[PDB]
């Protein structure tokens, strides 16, 4: 009951899904052949980990997932990789040509050729569910697939599953670690197209992840693997309430109730601690107070913005590991008395706390250190609108000259779609401005 | 309760309608672009036919 | 992921033969087609340019075209000659005599179908074709006229496939033939319209490099083709070797061409060292040096719309990021500000043969204007006096067709100027 189907779209989505499912397996004690000696319920069960894993009669635990990319390079690595055994081949779907960083190809030209099959496979996954709860969609803003095909899939899922929850984990483009200069265009387009079909979206700025990997892990030049492992840790913290369950656990929907004051204001800012190397972690046990403090240092945020220059509409803390309410409340009191936590006048200032007891694990030989406790803060703040502004600026610089626009028009699009998406983005920016104004 | 159902159904219907319209419009636009480009190349072949025809009207002189 | 190679004419066939020599060396393929390399990374993307023939042979997906038979016999005679498809040699007898009309309209028109049949066969065995590349020259007749035409017919039959060209620019410094400006303008008229990317290989830039920087008072065509082969190996490096970049020609073209007409690139290579007598900062400047450019243009006389830099060799990629950011910020005035993050940079950890590390440079700069204005100048010097027009009107062409090509090229130059003068506000 209460199952969740993960959909990983494009290169970024697929590789992040690899990280996430490997980490889930390590967390639940599932082997790469799908076996779990812990589970004595053969063939099924209502356990918490079954929200993300189905079971076969042979004892295999299969991710409730489907990976989709318009070209086979990335998913072929999964098919031949260490966890090739976990997935039924039908869960891994590939086209032949990709979207070439073009939203039009992902949404219209190439996406239409494979959308029906993807929906059929998603339906096959959903038909196994006794009470499906929603979808988790992993994708990048910048890629032609991750933008266009993700948008098309979200529209179609809205059609075929009604208002059933669809959460997003979206990769916000870094200005200097990207393959494409047209990523502002795709970002604006897909944000416009999916805004009505997403109930909650967690943006991850690759620049923030890159800076965190460099500063906290002393990695000269982080790779996609480093960023993806950190992102997997964040996703695991967010989904642990779904996959584990205990006395103090708070279910992600309960946080979602607080985090979304209006349908359009559904972009939480995620912060994660501790991110620390093995070398620095030795003889440096980190207390609840210390990681909670780190949660409010902006250098640990998933998106580069300044919360202190905006206003909070919600603040949730998701602890996992050796944590008890006494220490959490003490740390929160110190932070309240020593930081700039300015709430909008129309919502309460309390902090919503959940704690999972299962400690965080780490990929063997990874750069992140194993720790006894960790925390992820999910805050609804106006400051995240900066991430929009920045992007909306880059867009504006190119579209004034129609730079690269011919590549989209050539694939069937009209300038009207560009203008409509940009106007929607401007309305979103002013909505974020408005929510922060004080009442009369 | 019936209003809730009506709004869910309305959302689904208009999602479907707008997506169908978008895909139809995109198909029409891409088809027109290709067609224009194909006819341009054909007119180019034509100019080529004309000039090659012309070459035969000067040698007979 | 398969590309189909077409070389047309003397220059095209010769520099294409050298290109195949170089990349076969890099991929560990011998003149017979067998693989004897010591790295499986040499073959992960071998199908990009080779078919796997029965008996574990490797054969270039290449297509040799000419209205003269001498270049095919020479190509077979030279190194790796026996590796090409013997049925892919499409030949003629009558030649074109440095006449654009004879290559485009009359004789090349007779041979074009013969060439297209071979192209069709090669294409129909591709699991997923990504596009074509053409090596040819603009000053000749066959490579010029027949390549432009063959490009148009391929676009007819493959309208949604990438067409790139390595086009060699005529220069008085290397070729005596006067009428080359006519052929260059006529072929540019076509290229502006039917290609996705044209890498302007300038013979004036090549001779200037070979003389002033390589110390060759007399360089042979082989000396220039050494540079050209190095450049072509660099430009194709990303597609030929595994890395952390998932890009076919359509992705790279999307990132490099902001306006359909302005797709004429300024290649660059470093290091350029003579046989008589290297750090990432030095590679980086040398690569941005106006005197490492393969087009006779000064980038500091224009502004970059987009730039791509491919480094080859084991190096500190942190240092690469540092030096590229450095050049960008210390030369900000030469990068248009309405295209944020318009400089992309790739690293391949395997150098080319003979060097510990090289730096290939692709640039979409409005300074290419200088090259196009050069040609145009020569063009008008004849057309205002209608010199040699009988060579072309004899084949059926009209005089206003020359005028259209001249005005189209002038329009292209005026367009490069427009976006060079544009500002954000
Ligand atoms: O376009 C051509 C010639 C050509 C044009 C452009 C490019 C190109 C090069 C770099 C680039 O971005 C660099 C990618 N970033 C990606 C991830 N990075 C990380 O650090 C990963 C880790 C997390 C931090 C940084 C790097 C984009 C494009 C290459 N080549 N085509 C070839 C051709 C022409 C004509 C005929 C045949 C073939
Ligand atoms: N964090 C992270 N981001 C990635 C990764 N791979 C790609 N991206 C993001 O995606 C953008 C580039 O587009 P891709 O994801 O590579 O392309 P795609 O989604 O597969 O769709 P195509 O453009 O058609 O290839 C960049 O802006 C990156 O931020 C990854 O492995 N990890
Ligand atoms: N770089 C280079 N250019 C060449 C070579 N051979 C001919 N060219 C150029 O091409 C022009 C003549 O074209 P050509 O190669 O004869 O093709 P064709 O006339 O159609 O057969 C001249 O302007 C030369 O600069 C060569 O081996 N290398
Ligand atoms: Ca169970
Ligand atoms: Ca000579
Ligand atoms: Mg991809
Ligand atoms: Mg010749």
């Amino acid at each position: 009951m209460r199952e969740c189907i993960s959909i990983h779209v494009g290169q970024a989505g697929v590789q992040i899904g690899n990280a996430c499912w490997e980490l889930y397996c390590l967390e639940h004690g599932i082997q790469p052949d799908g076996q779990m000696p812990s589970d004595k319920t053969i063939g099924g069960g209502d356990d918490s980990f079954n929200t993300f894993f189905s079971e076969t009669g042979a004892g295999k635990h299969v991710p409730r997932a489907v990976f989709v990319d318009l070209e086979p390079t990335v998913i072929d690595e999964v098919r031949t990789g260490t966890y090739r055994q976990l997935f039924h081949p039908e869960q891994l779907i590939t086209g032949k040509e990709d979207a070439a960083n073009n939203y039009a190809r992902g949404h219209y030209t190439i996406g239409k050729e494979i959308i029906d099959l993807v929906l059929d496979r998603i339906r096959k996954l959903a038909d196994q569910c006794t009470g499906l709860q929603g979808f988790l969609v992993f994708h990048s803003f910048g890629g032609g697939t991750g933008s266009g095909f993700t948008s098309l899939l979200m529209e179609r899922l809205s059609v075929d599953y009604g208002k059933k929850s669809k959460l997003e984990f979206s990769i916000y483009p870094a200005p200097q670690v990207s393959t494409a200069v047209v990523e502002p265009y795709n970002s604006i387009l897909t944000t416009h197209t999916t805004l009505e079909h997403s109930d909650c979206a967690f943006m991850v700025d690759n620049e923030a992840i890159y800076d965190i990997c460099r500063r906290n892990l002393d990695i000269e030049r982080p790779t996609y693997t480093n960023l993806n492992r950190l992102i997997s840790q964040i996703v695991s913290s967010i989904t642990a309430s779904l996959r584990f369950d205990g006395a103090l656990n708070v279910d992600l929907t309960e946080f979602q109730t607080n985090l979304v004051p209006y349908p359009r204001i559904h972009f939480p800012l995620a912060t994660y601690a501790p991110v620390i190397s093995a070398e620095k972690a030795y003889h440096e046990q980190l207390s609840v107070a210390e990681i909670t403090n780190a949660c409010f240092e902006p250098a640990n945020q998933m998106v580069k913005c300044d919360p202190r220059h905006g206003k909070y509409m919600a603040c949730c803390l998701l602890y996992r590991g050796d944590v008890v309410p006494k220490d959490v409340n003490a740390a929160i009191a110190t932070i309240k008395t020593k930081r700039s936590i300015q709430f909008v006048d129309w919502c309460p200032t309390g902090f919503k706390v959940g704690i999972n007891y299962q400690p965080p694990t780490v990929v063997p030989g990874g750069d992140l250190a194993k720790v006894q406790r960790a925390v992820c803060m999910l805050s609804n703040t106006t400051a995240i609108a900066e991430a929009w502004a920045r992007l909306d600026h880059k867009f504006d610089l190119m579209y004034a000259k129609r730079a690269f626009v011919h590549w989209y028009v050539g694939e069937g699009m009209e300038e009207g779609e560009f203008s409509e998406a940009r106007e929607d983005m401007a309305a979103l920016e002013k909505d974020y401005e408005e929510v922060g104004v004080d009442s009369v | 309760i019936q209003k809730a159902i009506e709004e869910n159904n309305n959302f689904i219907k208009m999602a479907k309608e707008k997506l169908a319209q978008k895909m139809e419009s995109n198909k029409e636009n891409r088809e027109a672009h290709l067609a224009a480009m194909l006819e341009r190349l054909q007119e180019k072949d034509k100019h080529a036919e004309e000039v090659r025809k012309n070459k035969e009207l000067k040698e007979e002189a | 992921r398969e590309i189909v190679h077409i070389q047309a004419g003397q220059c095209g066939n010769q520099i294409g033969a050298k290109f195949w020599e170089v990349i076969s060396d890099e991929h560990g393929i011998d003149p017979t087609g067998s693989y004897h390399g010591d790295s499986d990374l040499q073959l992960e993307r071998i199908n990009v340019y080779y078919n796997e023939a029965t008996g574990n042979k490797y054969v270039p997906r290449a297509i040799l075209v000419d209205l003269e038979p001498g270049t095919m016999d020479s190509v077979r005679s030279g190194p790796f000659g026996q590796i090409f498809r013997p049925d892919n040699f499409v030949f003629g007898q009558s030649g074109a005599g440095n006449n654009w009309a004879k290559g485009h309209y009359t004789e090349g028109a007779e041979l074009v179908d013969s060439v297209l049949d071979v192209v069709r066969k090669e294409s129909e065995s591709c699991d997923c074709l990504q596009g074509f590349q053409l090596t040819h020259s603009l000053g000749g007749g066959t490579g010029s006229g027949m390549g432009t035409l063959l490009i148009s017919k391929i676009r007819e039959e493959y309208p949604d496939r990438i067409m790139n060209t390595f086009s060699v620019m005529p220069s008085p410094k290397v070729s005596d033939t006067v009428v080359e400006p006519y052929n260059a303008t006529l072929s540019v008229h076509q290229l502006v319209e039917n290609t996705d990317e044209t890498y302007c290989i300038d013979n004036e830039a090549l001779y200037d490099i070979c003389f002033r920087t390589l110390k060759l008072t007399t360089p042979t065509y082989g000396d220039l083709n050494h540079l050209v082969s190095a450049t072509m190996s660099g430009v194709t490096t990303c597609l030929r070797f595994p890395g952390q970049l998932n890009a076919d020609l359509r992705k790279l073209a999307v990132n490099m061409v902001p306006f359909p007409r302005l797709h004429f690139f300024m290649p660059g290579f470093a290091p350029l060292t003579s046989r008589g007598s290297l750090t990432v900062p030095e590679l980086t400047q040398q690569m941005f040096d106006s005197k490492n450019m393969m087009a006779a243009c000064d980038p500091r006389h224009g502004r970059y719309l987009t730039v791509a830099a491919i480094f080859r060799g084991r190096m500190s990629m942190k240092e690469v990021d540092e030096q590229m950011l450095n050049v960008q910020n210390k030369n900000s005035s030469y990068f248009v500000e309405w295209i944020p993050n318009n400089v992309k940079t790739a690293v391949c950890d395997i150098p080319p043969r003979g060097l510990k590390m090289s730096a290939t440079f692709i640039g979409n700069s409005t300074a290419i204007q200088e090259l196009f204005k050069r040609i145009s100048e020569q063009f008008t010097a004849m057309f205002r006096r209608k010199a040699f027009l009988h060579w072309y009107t004899g084949e059926g062409m009209d005089e206003m067709e020359f005028t259209e090509a001249e005005s189209n090229m002038n329009d292209l130059v005026s367009e490069y100027q427009q976006y060079q003068d544009a500002t954000a506000d």
